[PDB]
């Protein structure tokens, strides 16, 4: 009954802003580390941003520094991703994945297995 | 290579009674001076076990032919053999017993054992060619005429002989239980000398586990390997074989049973009770004791079992007006659709 | 008969699926098993969800029913650069049609042509008849859902039997006639060990008396067996002449002789603090 | 054309069948009951509509459709056609045209 | 994309033989019973030979019994019709049709709709 559900996708103007949500049902999302992942048309699934279980550690892809902000609410069992200064290069389907650290060290910069995945949401940037 | 023998001619079956035999150790735990009840594939007490002569003389002329039919292997087989001169050499297990399916072979020569799991192309009459040496006669040199070709081998095992050297009424029993559960082919064995008993003797003997094989194949039928001491090219009139097959082997079939097993203070199995043989044994099961005192005891619960399930419905000629609609004289136009509801 | 280092697998961060059922994946190195079975295959991506107990689907039903009481781990990773070819790699075959669902861990390699209709096929494909196995277009340009994924399932078997595979841990010395926390062949407990005159058959490892607790146990390093007795327990009963009369007290330990604990030994136990 | 998720003049312009049907489609030949020697033109079919139909939607409107840019105002003429055409149900017709 | 295609038509001598084949594309011909139908000049279209879906039942017109043999290749999604001892009465345009049984009873003797139709092939017997 474990479910991950994305929300907030849509069509926006380049330079505008959009905000995504990932909600978890059937389990407590606070203990898991969550990462936002996108696949562009004709491209492979790249890691956009990740946040630790407690939220004290974060990592972002160099394409999105200064533009995207990730955070989570462990009381509301949600993880949020805010997008600002949005560009046509970001047109993709966005997944949220929850997993646990498979390596030593606090940071989440490395990639690993991702235990649970959502169905993805579409954000299109075109003007 | 293999050698063709004569037709088996489908000898009629013969049965004999098994007096409390085939009990093996179910677990690998030492237990002392208790009674343990286990539900495993056992051999029921006082059961019919089919027996075959190793060599049978049935023709009027006096023909000697091996009685080695392929027998079914359903949920375990109990193989007991009374013998004195080492003519049985092994067994073969498989479904089709050819190159189409994987097969398992156990043989026993004078030195060790050969357990092989490959795609053996098996002839109709597997056997081991047998001749002594001209000067020593102490050991026995076997020529294998078991399979034609071997391919896709996935297992190899060698260890001390399963059958002891039997080299004149000192017959011996070698009792084995073969089970194929969860891809695992388990052997329980025990050797017991006998004196002046043709059939299975009356008594108990626990069968200790021998060896456990991760074969992981499918087994449906099995055959017995036999040693040809005589010559197939030139069959003698008599005495070329061994005393017209005085030795014989007994085959028993296992079914799931619950057994009450009595470990002694040394940890050895000293007595058994099969639960569904007689009401006294059922009482011994329910009381968890070998000795039952005088009185009345409620053991089981009798219950009649239902038979054909029945599902019935009413009978009315009046029904849905399908016929009035399907056999209607007129049907509406196709762009002003007549919708009728049936309720 | 080989040590399993699950840290190399778990901490590799290359496998796209780490699903362990009945056993936590971080304690695979701390428990050990009599045997473990490995099944290694390449399956599509929308379908690795079907490799777990209690699920349905063409591979879940018509290929491999995993029983609801699984004790094992499901491991899978991507094979886009290792399995797929430019022209399509069709060397792996899969059935869509069967007469009934496969049994738990049941293998069927039968190439019989299935009858979708009323009259028999007689070994020929066709009108209500299909060859059972279809091929897959594993290509390097395929989408993620259709990309090949290499799956290995590890079913750990846990019965009351000798353990032949054990994880990375250090065996320590053996001390006798003292209250210890012991771990013999994965059997954990607390008690005092004593030399025992019992004899164990070559297949026999453990011993029991009336209950689930193991009375005796065998040694792996040396072919020896030692029995287990629980560490001493008893009720501490306190004697008093009444605090009104005096503040002196005496203590009684039920059912022990006065070795482990003005000493008076009684059949009720050792009495301490009361004169005789 | 009578099945879920299909296209065609009857499928679109007559009765759209939704993709999530739970039901049965049943039909049989009526050559000896519906057809007459002179042709049975009592069953009318539309070939033109403004838009495709909703599921289980029934329209019995007889308004003349505007094929061109000028309005018809309920009168035929150039680029103006009545909705329903008749069918030539005859006992000598082919099965594709048999009722 | 469902298509029925006949082949094998031509001009033959009376007393000779000809073989027709009907192939299916865009759908497996495999679930349907197939009947072969002809329309002689000036005549209606008659049922000459029909065979059940999976091929255990057949039916032949009395004009053609002992002369034509219907068989349907299973693996290749094709239905054949072998004509022997052809007569000038057999000159017609020949259609292959696929449909499901309109009835219980295994036989395909009776007639009803035929869901899919080919474009037909010409068989002419004249000498
Ligand atoms: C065993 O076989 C004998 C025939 O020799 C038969 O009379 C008897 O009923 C059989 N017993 C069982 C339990 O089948
Ligand atoms: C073994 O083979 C038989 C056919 O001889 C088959 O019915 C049975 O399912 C097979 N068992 C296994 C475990 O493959
Ligand atoms: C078996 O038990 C008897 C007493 O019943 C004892 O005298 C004998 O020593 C025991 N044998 C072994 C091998 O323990
Ligand atoms: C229906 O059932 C009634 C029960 O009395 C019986 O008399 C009648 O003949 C039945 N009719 C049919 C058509 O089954
Ligand atoms: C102790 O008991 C005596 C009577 O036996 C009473 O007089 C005295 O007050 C008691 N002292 C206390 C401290 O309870
Ligand atoms: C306690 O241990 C001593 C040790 O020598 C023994 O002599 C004594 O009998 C034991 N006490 C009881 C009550 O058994």
């Amino acid at each position: 009954q474990v479910q991950l559900q994305e929300s907030g996708g849509g069509l926006v103007q380049p330079g505008g802003s959009l905000r995504l949500s990932c909600a978890a049902s059937g389990f407590t999302l606070d203990y898991y580390a969550i990462g936002w992942f996108r696949q562009a048309p004709g491209k492979e699934r790249e890691g956009v941003s990740c946040i630790s279980s407690s939220g004290g550690r974060t990592n972002y892809a160099d394409s999105v520094k200064g533009r995207f902000t990730i955070s989570r609410d462990n009381t509301k069992n949600t993880v949020y991703l805010q997008m600002n200064s949005l560009k046509p290069e970001d047109t993709a389907v966005y997944y949220c994945a929850a997993w646990e650290a498979s390596r030593w060290y606090c940071p989440l910069q490395f990639s690993a297995d991702f235990s649970s995945w959502g169905q993805g949401t579409q954000v299109t940037v075109s003007s | 290579q293999c050698v063709n023998l004569t037709t088996r001619t489908q000898l009629p079956p013969a049965y004999t009674n098994s007096f409390t035999r085939g009990v093996y150790y179910p677990d690998k735990v030492f237990r002392s001076s208790v009674l343990h009840s286990t539900q495993d594939l056992f051999l029921p007490f006082f059961s019919n076990v089919t027996w075959f002569h190793a060599i049978h003389v049935s023709g009027t002329n006096g023909t000697k032919r091996f009685d080695n039919p392929v027998l079914p292997f359903n949920d375990g087989v109990y193989f007991a053999s009374t013998e004195k001169s080492n003519i049985i050499r092994g067994w073969i297990f498989g479904t089709t017993l050819d190159s189409k399916t994987q097969s398992l072979l156990i043989v026993n020569n004078a030195t060790n054992v050969v357990i092989k799991v490959c795609e053996f192309q098996f002839c109709n009459d597997p056997f081991l060619g047998v001749y002594y040496h001209k000067n020593n006669k102490s050991w026995m040199e076997s020529e294998f005429r078991v399979y034609s070709s071997a391919n896709n081998c996935t297992f190899e095992y060698v260890s001390q002989p399963f059958l002891m050297d039997l080299e004149g009424n000192f017959k011996n029993l070698r009792e084995f239980v073969f089970k194929n559960i969860d891809g695992y082919f388990k052997i329980y064995s025990k050797h017991t000398p006998i004196n002046l008993v043709r059939d299975l003797p009356q008594g108990f003997s626990a069968l200790e586990p021998l060896v456990d094989l991760p074969i992981g194949i499918n087994i449906t039928r099995f055959q017995t390997l036999l040693a040809l001491h005589r010559s197939y090219l030139t069959p003698g009139d008599s005495s070329s074989g061994w005393t017209a097959g005085a030795a014989a082997y007994y085959v028993g079939y296992l079914q799931p049973r619950t057994f009450l097993l009595k470990y002694n203070e040394n940890g050895t199995i000293t007595d058994a009770v099969d639960c569904a043989l007689d009401p006294l044994s059922e009482t011994k099961c329910t009381l968890k004791s070998f000795t039952v005192e005088k009185g009345i005891y409620q053991t089981s619960n009798f219950r009649v079992q239902p038979t054909e399930s029945i599902v019935r419905f009413p009978n009315i000629t009046n029904l849905c007006p399908f016929g009035e609609v399907f056999n209607a004289t007129r049907f509406a136009s196709v762009y002003a659709w007549n919708r009728k509801r049936i309720s | 008969n080989c040590v399993a280092d699950y840290s190399v697998l778990y901490n590799s961060a290359s496998f796209s699926t780490f699903k362990c059922y009945g056993v936590s994946p971080t304690k695979l190195n701390d428990l050990c098993f009599t045997n473990v079975y490995a099944d290694s295959f390449v399956i599509r991506g929308d379908e690795v969800r079907q490799i777990a107990p209690g699920q349905t689907g063409k591979i879940a039903d018509y290929n491999y029913k995993l029983p609801d009481d699984f004790t094992g781990c499901v491991i899978a990773w991507n094979s886009n650069n290792l399995d797929s070819k430019v022209g399509g790699n069709y060397n792996y075959l899969y059935r869509l049609f069967r007469k009934s669902n496969l049994k738990p861990f049941e293998r069927d390699i039968s190439t019989e042509i299935y009858q979708a209709g009323s009259t028999p096929c007689n070994g020929v494909e066709g009108f209500n008849c299909y060859f059972p196995l279809q091929s897959y277009g594993f290509q390097p340009t395929n989408g993620v859902g259709y990309q090949p994924y290499r799956v290995v399932v590890l079913s750990f078997e846990l019965l009351h039997a000798p353990a032949t595979v054990c994880g990375p841990k250090k065996s320590t010395n053996l001390v006798k006639n003292k209250c210890v926390n012991f771990n013999f062949n994965g059997l954990t407990g607390t008690g005092v060990l004593t030399e025992s005159n019992k004899k164990f058959l070559p297949f026999q490892q453990f011993g029991r008396d009336i209950a689930d607790t193991t009375d005796a146990v065998r040694d792996p390093q040396t072919l020896e067996i030692l029995d287990i007795t629980p560490c001493s327990f008893g009720g501490v009963s306190v004697i008093t002449p009444g605090t009104n009369t005096s503040n002196q007290v005496a203590v009684l330990y039920q059912g022990v002789n006065c070795t482990e604990v003005n000493v008076f030994q009684t059949r009720a136990g050792c009495l301490i603090g009361a004169e005789h």
